[PDB]
C-alpha cells in the first residue's frame, strides 16, 4: 500500500474490455469520464497505480 | 457627417459578435462544447450539464 | 478465509488519464478509416467528434 507500483503505459492501444473477462470487476467508478465510452477517446499519456 | 448610419452598421455587429461570445461561455457547466461533454460523461449525468 | 468480506483483501488499480494539447499516443480499439475530403462526413478524431 505505501509502495504502490506506478507505471506509465503510453504508445499502447488501451482495450477495456479485456479487463472485463481476465479479471472479475467489481463496482466501477471513473471520475471525469463515463465508464463506458472508453474506446473512442485517445488519451496522452496514462499511468496505472496497483 | 456619416455617423448616425454607421452607428446602425456598428451596433449590429456589436449585437452579432457578442452573441458569438455567449457560445464560449460555460455558463456553470464543465465546458463550452458539448462534444466533450458528450463523449466523456454519460446521458444520465450530461443532461443536467 | 474465514474473516468476512469487510476485510478481505482487494486489489485495486487506479488508471489516471491525461487530456493535454499533445499528440495522444493510447486510445481504444477502433479501426481507423481512410480520408474522404470535400463531402459533409462525420469526423471523430482523438478527442473531437
Amino acid at each position: 500500500v505505501y509502495a504502490w507500483n506506478r507505471k506509465r503505459i503510453s504508445n499502447c492501444v488501451a482495450d477495456y474490455s479485456v479487463l472485463y473477462n481476465l479479471a472479475p470487476f467489481f463496482t466501477f467508478k471513473c471520475y471525469g469520464v463515463s465508464p463506458t465510452k472508453l474506446n473512442d477517446l485517445c488519451f496522452t499519456n496514462v499511468y496505472a497505480d496497483s | 457627417a456619416l455617423g448616425k448610419l454607421q452607428d446602425v452598421v456598428n451596433h449590429n455587429a456589436q449585437a452579432l459578435n457578442t452573441l458569438v461570445k455567449q457560445l464560449s461561455s460555460k455558463f456553470g457547466a464543465i465546458s463550452s462544447v458539448l462534444n466533450d461533454i458528450f463523449s466523456r460523461l454519460d446521458p444520465p449525468e450530461a443532461e443536467v450539464q | 478465509p474465514t474473516y468476512g468480506v469487510g476485510h478481505q483483501p482487494y486489489r485495486v488499480v487506479v488508471l489516471s488519464f491525461e487530456l493535454l494539447h499533445a499528440p495522444a499516443t493510447v486510445c481504444g480499439p477502433k479501426k481507423s478509416t481512410n480520408l474522404v475530403k470535400n463531402k459533409c462526413v462525420n469526423f471523430n478524431f482523438n478527442g473531437l467528434k
